């Protein structure tokens, strides 16, 4: 039945079945299963057909469900947007009449308006599309007609306000990407030329109308208009006063009027100072009446309704905007000082609301104020600076707010890896981390303004924690975060005294408190605070040693979270105070590093493997600070002894019998050892080479064998075997091997030694093993690893680039050539490797068989045709860099041009005119611009048409024109000629080139027929000529 | 005067 | 049983299908297979006061496969506009998705989600995401890969729809 219904709907030789369409749409909106998808497909196919609109009227004459009416209106809107320029003028007039009549009829009936608002909105949008197509050339009296119709009736006035709001939105807010530059400018000029009547109507309705819905709609339309209208209509009329007096205080107009006032305040001009001062004064006067300063805004928001919460948010937005814009203007008026303070009070009140976004707005204002005051004079409490003198009464309130609501410094997330490993990870730059950073910057500025007040606030908070009045884990955590955030904001002596007092009080609190949980919380807070003040620990060796020994003691504590906190604090201190563990400290016989290494076995006996890896990384940070080469080597040897024992035992077992490598426990041990090695390499850096040199070959022997096993497994039970724990462990071992190699190579400062020693073993252990592996078993990281090596070696690995390709290139291409989806990681890493080779080893490309170079170019073209954004961007970057490199080498430049220039241009134009590849438009333009400049300067000294030795520029003009005409037959010859002339003229102005490309992209989606009026060929040609003249002048200069 | 760029 | 309609919109390759699939089954999808039209997926959460069903209408973010587009938004009860913090263009198109959404849904709960925050290279900085402010939308940083904040938008939508600020998911 469904297929027959679809065929009947798509069969335009028979009358449409309205009942069938209603049933199909009802199934779509209330279906269950494949029926809904089939209905979607049928409706999409019916809409696609060019003759669908021939039935739309019939639908609107017989449809009962509003969904079908919406579908018909969608078809009509598509027709108007696309083919309005090729329809007969009689059909256009008929559509105009039908749309206007339907709008009027539906808006006339209040019951119909209430029942269906989506229908009314769709009809208004269709009308706005018609206006964009025709007005004002074919509808010069639309504005006056709608103004008169609105003045006659109130419902018609409301509908006309909605229509005008939509028109303003479509002409000024969402024009880019839907209207060409010339037509957009024409529409904007037309809208601005006839705005006096619209503004007069809006003022009349606001001042006289008593119909609340109509006033609300007018206010929304005015809010939309404020984005673009000339300033005279705002700052030279009764608009601000009318909004503040007649609507701001009204409960049902407060939100929209406040939004309008915020938009007005956001404006920044140097000739309407009096108007801005009046706006601020009157708004403050109204707010004091509708929102008393004694109100608890936090509780009001918590128990407030949606309107109340929105009003509080809009009030915060308005205050922040106006203050950040005209604080200096308001400050200059002495009589307004109190008012200004009141404004600040309001901010503080809103700062107590338990809402993240409102607090973010308030904190943005607070950060701006603190930064301005700090820039005025960074010194602490000479005469106080003027602005600081003005703001002194509430800076302590801001400090209290900052200390009382400090955000968590770091975010920790437990994530399951690809292989099923549970890993703790630190988020780098998220919303919450940004919030903490802003709060910390504000508090640091305030502390720099004066540290006594901040210290007093912190001491009071700590006292209240101690005495139990304000005791809680949350409050203690917040106070300790606030204490840590201000590290480095005060002098060393004041910092030392304050920190000694704080630590003494915290230790006393820990002593007094009872229970394991409270003691753990307080101890964790103490460790966090001491870890945030590295200068304090560096100054006092006894305190540093005590802290480190306490951390080692905590590392044996099985209470939840204590071991992780101890390891994190230990690594933080080791990173910050690394230089104090290698030297001999007063009162010590040997450096603390030797003491730690001697007892490393007893320290980590209780740690979990991830904590052990963190501990090893911290110790490696300490080791890397040893400047002496011999002592550093001895420390490294003594440092890897425990992992090396297990490594050697496993290697001997494997040599005796390779089957041991199939034992899961051995694989877990190997993975742990390699993770430890990776962390140690990251911490130590280049001098870690020796450790790598000790295991490298053996590692490569464990890798390859394991790899083979994986492949065999896949050949025995298919890809599903990859889900088994043993294969996951083997893949973990392989990936850790690759990670260790990549990390050391990246951190190694010796390309020659790397190329001589560590690459040749790779060529056979990993690359050829990668080639021999089945496609399912190939490890993508291999490719990425190689990329890193290339990025570090460049000219030192060029000779080996051919061989590397013979191992990875072809076998990889056949994996990512059948579609754009399968093996995403392989595509990403392969094209990253190709980018590295192109950027650092271009002579490798210049010294390979021409067939191989053609394959590489085809791979790049396949790259920038990808739906994946990263792959396409990498392909475009590769292409641009390749073009630059080819231009650099004169010998092969002409050959490369004559072989690939036209093909690359054709592919670039194919992607450019595709809607799916708009995200890379910038790059597209750049490439195209460069190419055309290359063809216009004369760099290509050989004609691209050997049969016809014609000028390169003329030949390229004709070639591109013909290519575009064939691709888009519906385009006009003048359109294509202008587009090509702009391509050849705007090649030295990338923003203009991109705008030209966007104009062409919007043009090719509309059937302009033979109408040349909307093309504005004269204005576009004048603009292109001006750009050409400017570029020529720049060239002459 | 003239409209303002958004 | 209470069941709402959620409309998930946003640019192509932002993580809408990946997000919905991770919520539906827990498995992360690494390959970008563009959606054709719309896919309806029922998610079921368990709060302290019963089960709540979100009929997510995961739409296609690409113009070529857009399909009915605004026809999906009809009778929608809540919406999520998703963008990618690694591509500025995806965020720059949030106003367009919001405009298309509001015209069909006058006033509905809307969550602006910024996906792919786990990637080290962040293109849309957290300080540049200010669209939600003037529009009364709830902003959230999420990550389908790492499951970071991946349940916050649904919790906020359920709280708004049920009107109980003290509603929590129990995962019974
Ligand atoms: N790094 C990272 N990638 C992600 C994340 N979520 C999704 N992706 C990837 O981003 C792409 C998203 O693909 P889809 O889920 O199909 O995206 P979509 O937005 O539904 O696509 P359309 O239907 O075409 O609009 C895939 O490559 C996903 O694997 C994430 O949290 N982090
Ligand atoms: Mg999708």
């Amino acid at each position: 039945l469904a297929d027959h219904a679809a065929r009947q709907l798509l069969d335009f030789s028979q009358k449409l079945d309205i009942n069938l369409l209603d049933n199909v749409v009802n199934c779509l909106y209330h279906g269950e299963g494949a029926q809904q998808r089939m209905a979607q497909e049928v409706l999409t196919h019916l809409k696609e057909h060019p003759d669908a609109w021939t039935r739309v009227d019939t639908i609107l004459e017989f449809s009962q469900n509003m969904n079908t009416k919406y579908y018909g209106l969608q078809i009509l809107e598509n027709v108007i947007k696309t083919r309005w320029k090729i329809l007969p003028r009689n059909q256009c007039e008929g559509i105009k009449k039908y749309v206007v009549g339907l709008i009027i009829k539906t808006s006339s009936d209040p019951t119909c308006v209430e029942k269906e608002k989506v229908y009314i909105g769709k009809l208004n949008m269709i009308l706005v599309q018609i206006l964009k197509q025709e007005w004002p050339k074919h509808w010069p009296t639309f504005i006056s007609d709608i103004v008169g119709a609105s003045r006659t009736s109130e419902s018609l006035c409301q509908n006309n306000m909605v229509i005008l709001k939509l028109l303003s939105e479509e002409v000024f807010d969402f024009s880019s990407g839907q209207i060409t530059q010339v037509k957009s400018k024409h529409l904007k000029d037309s809208m601005c030329n006839e705005f006096s009547q619209i503004f007069q109507l809006c003022q009349f309705v606001m001042e006289n109308s008593q119909n609340a819905p109509l006033v609300h709609a007018t206010l929304e339309t005015l809010l939309r208009f404020l984005n673009w209208i000339p300033l005279g209509y705002i700052f030279e009329t009764k608009l601000i006063s009318t909004l503040i007096y007649k609507f701001l205080n009204v409960p049902m107009f407060r939100n929209v009027s406040l939004k309008c006032l915020t938009e007005i305040a956001g404006v920044s001009v140097s000739q309407y100072e009096e108007q801005f001062v009046t706006l601020f004064t009157l708004t403050m006067m109204q707010l004091k009446q509708m929102l008393p300063l004694n109100t608890n805004i936090r509780l009001a928001y918590s128990n407030g309704k949606d309107d109340e919460q929105n009003f509080i948010q809009n009030l915060s937005l308005f205050l922040c905007t106006f203050l950040k814009e005209h604080d200096q203007l308001i400050e200059k008026r002495l009589n307004l000082r109190e008012t200004l303070m009141e404004a600040l009070h309001y901010m503080l009140l809103v700062s107590e609301v338990e809402e993240t976004e409102i607090f973010k707005i308030c904190l943005e204002y607070w950060n701006h104020l603190a930064a301005e005051l700090y820039r005025e004079s960074p010194f602490s409490t000479f005469d106080v600076p003027p602005r600081r003198q003005l703001y002194l009464p509430m800076l302590f309130k801001v400090r209290l707010l900052m200390v009382s609501r400090m955000a968590k410094p770091e975010e920790v997330l437990v994530v399951e890896n690809d292989q099923g490993e549970v890993v703790r990870e630190f988020m780098k730059d998220t919303d919450s981390i940004n919030l903490y950073k802003n709060m910390r910057e504000t508090l640091v500025y305030l502390t720099h303004l004066d540290y006594v007040d901040t210290e007093r606030i912190m001491t009071e908070k700590l006292h209240n924690q101690v005495n139990g009045t304000e005791w809680s884990w949350k409050n203690l955590n917040t106070l300790c975060w606030a204490i840590g955030s201000i590290s480095g904001a005060m002098h060393e002596e004041d910092e030392k005294r304050f920190l000694v007092t704080v630590i003494k009080d915290l230790l006393g609190l820990c002593e007094q408190k009872r229970g394991k949980d409270n003691k753990a919380i307080i101890a964790s807070n103490i460790m966090y605070i001491v870890g945030q003040y590295p200068r304090f620990l560096r100054a006092h060796w006894k305190f540093l040693k005590t802290v480190v020994n306490k951390l080692f003691e905590f590392m044996h504590e099985t209470h939840d979270g204590v071991q992780d906190m101890a390891c994190d604090t230990f690594i933080k201190i080791a990173q910050k105070c690394r230089r104090h563990f290698v030297q001999v400290q007063v009162g010590e016989v040997m450096p603390f590093i030797d003491e730690i290494l001697n007892n490393i076995n007893t320290i980590i006996c209780d740690l979990q493997p991830q904590q052990v890896h963190t501990f090893y990384e911290a110790v490696g940070y300490m080791i890397g600070a040893q400047t002496d080469q011999t002592v550093q080597e001895h420390l490294i040897e003594k440092y890897m002894l425990l992992p090396n024992q297990v490594w050697d035992s496993i290697i001997q077992q494997a040599t005796k019998n390779v089957d041991i490598l199939k034992d899961p426990e051995t694989v877990k041990q190997l993975g742990s050892i390699l993770k430890t090695n990776v962390r140690a390499c990251k911490a130590v850096g280049h001098p870690f080479v020796i450790q790598l040199g000790r295991i490298y070959l053996d590692m490569l022997n464990v890798y390859k064998c394991l790899s083979e096993n994986i492949s065999a497994a896949i050949q025995a039970n298919g890809e599903m075997v990859t889900k088994q724990p043993l294969i996951r462990s083997m893949r973990t071992v392989k990936r850790e091997t690759l990670k260790l190699i990549s990390g050391w190579v990246s951190r190694s400062n010796d390309p020659q030694m790397v190329a001589e020693n560590f690459v040749p073993p790779l060529l056979d252990a990993v690359l050829i093993d990668y080639q021999r592996n089945v496609p399912a078993a190939r490890e993508p990281e291999v490719l990425s690893t190689m990329a890193i090596i290339v990025n570090k070696l460049g000219g030192h690995i060029t000779a080996e680039i051919p061989q590397i390709f013979d191992a990875v290139f072809e076998c990889t291409l056949n994996m990512i050539n059948k579609d754009f989806e399968e093996y995403p990681e392989h595509r990403t890493n392969f094209f990253l490797l190709l980018q590295a080779v192109n950027s650092h080893c271009f002579p490798a490309f210049l010294a390979i068989p021409p067939t191989q170079f053609k394959l590489v170019l085809d791979s790049i073209i396949w790259a920038f045709k990808h739906t994946m954004r990263n792959v396409a961007d990498t392909g475009l970057q590769i292409l641009f860099t390749l073009l630059q490199n080819v231009a650099q080498e004169e010998a092969a430049a002409q050959s490369f041009y004559q072989t690939y220039f036209c093909d690359i241009l054709q592919h670039i134009f194919s992607v450019v005119t595709d809607t799916s590849h708009t995200a890379g438009l910038t790059m597209h333009a750049s490439i195209l611009a460069y190419m055309f400049n290359l063809v216009e300067e004369g760099k290509i000294s050989t004609s691209l048409n050997p049969g016809n030795p014609v000028n390169n520029q003329i030949f390229l003009q004709e070639y591109v024109a013909n290519l575009l005409k064939s691709a888009f037959p519906h385009l006009q010859d003048a359109q294509v000629k202008l587009f090509v002339t702009g391509l050849f003229s705007l090649n030295q102005d990338i923003p203009a080139f991109k705008e030209h490309l966007r104009d062409f992209l919007v043009q090719i989606k509309e059937f302009a027929g033979e109408d040349t009026s909307d093309l504005f060929l004269e204005e576009r040609e004048i603009a292109l000529r001006q750009a050409d003249e400017e570029k020529h002048k720049r060239q002459m200069s | 005067s003239h409209y303002r760029a958004v | 049983q209470v069941q709402f309609k959620l409309v998930l919109v946003g640019d192509g390759g932002t993580g809408k299908t990946t997000f919905v699939k991770r919520h539906l089954t827990g498995e992360f999808e690494k390959k970008y297979v563009a959606t054709l039209g719309v896919e309806v997926h029922p998610l079921v959460f368990h709060t302290n006061r019963g089960p709540i069903k979100f009929n997510v209408w995961d739409t296609a973010g690409l113009e070529k496969f857009g399909g009915l587009r605004d026809g999906y938004y009809i009778q929608a009860q809540c919406a999520i506009i998703m963008f990618d913090v690694t591509s500025r263009v995806t965020y720059k198109n949030v106003p367009n998705w919001h405009r298309d959404l509001v015209r069909v849904c006058e006033n509905i709960p809307i969550v602006l989600c910024g996906n792919k925050v786990d990637i080290k290279d962040r293109k849309v900085k957290a300080k540049s995401i200010v669209f939600h402010r003037k529009k009364n939308l709830q902003y959230y940083d999420i990550s389908a890969k790492s499951n970071y904040n991946f349940e916050k938008p649904f919790l906020w939508l359920a709280r708004k729809l049920i009107g109980d600020p003290n509603l929590e998911f129990v995962a019974m």
